[PDB]
């Protein structure tokens, strides 16, 4: 969205994105995907609490 | 019932046909094995869609 | 011009 015109993606491609991006195979994120998001959104509550 | 993934790009279609392409600029490919990596199946991947990929080879066998 | 070499031609022969 910050190089120009901004592009719809939809959530879950942008991590793959984020994750090949790394080094790590974009299958990782789909086989993992219910975990990963719950892993998130654990580590946002804890920074609140 | 396998599951092929784009080496590179996203699996992209208009109304009638899949393609794969770079992500910054449209170029749509055909999808081929040599365009695909395979991990895992249908049974896990959300939003997986059923199409066929491309193989190369089989006419070469043939001809 | 030039010309580009493909594997698979000489394994469909033999
Ligand atoms: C990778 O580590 C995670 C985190 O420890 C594992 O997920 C947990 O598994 C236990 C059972 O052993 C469940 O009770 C937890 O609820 C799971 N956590 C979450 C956020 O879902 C995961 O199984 C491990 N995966 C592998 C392949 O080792
Ligand atoms: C989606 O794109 C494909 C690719 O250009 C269009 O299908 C082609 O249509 C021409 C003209 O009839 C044929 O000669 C090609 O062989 C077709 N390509 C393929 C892969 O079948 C298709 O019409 C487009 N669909 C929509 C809904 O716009
Ligand atoms: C996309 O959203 C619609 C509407 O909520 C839902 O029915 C569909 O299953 C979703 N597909 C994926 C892959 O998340
Ligand atoms: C593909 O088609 C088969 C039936 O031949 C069906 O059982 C399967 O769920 C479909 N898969 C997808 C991703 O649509």
């Amino acid at each position: 969205f910050g190089a120009g015109p901004a592009l719809q993606i939809p959530f879950p491609m942008q991590m793959a994105y984020r994750f090949n991006g790394i080094g790590v195979t974009q299958n990782v994120l789909y086989e993992n995907q219910k975990l990963i998001a719950n892993q998130f959104n654990s580590a946002i509550g804890k920074i609140q609490d | 019932g396998k599951a092929h993934f784009p080496r590179e790009g996203v699996f992209v279609s208009n109304g009638t046909h899949w393609f794969v392409t770079q992500r910054n600029f449209y170029e749509p490919q055909i999808i081929t094995t040599d365009n695909t990596f395979v991990s895992g199946n249908c049974d896990v991947v959300i939003g997986i869609v059923n199409n066929t990929v491309y193989d190369p080879l089989q006419p070469e066998l043939d001809s």
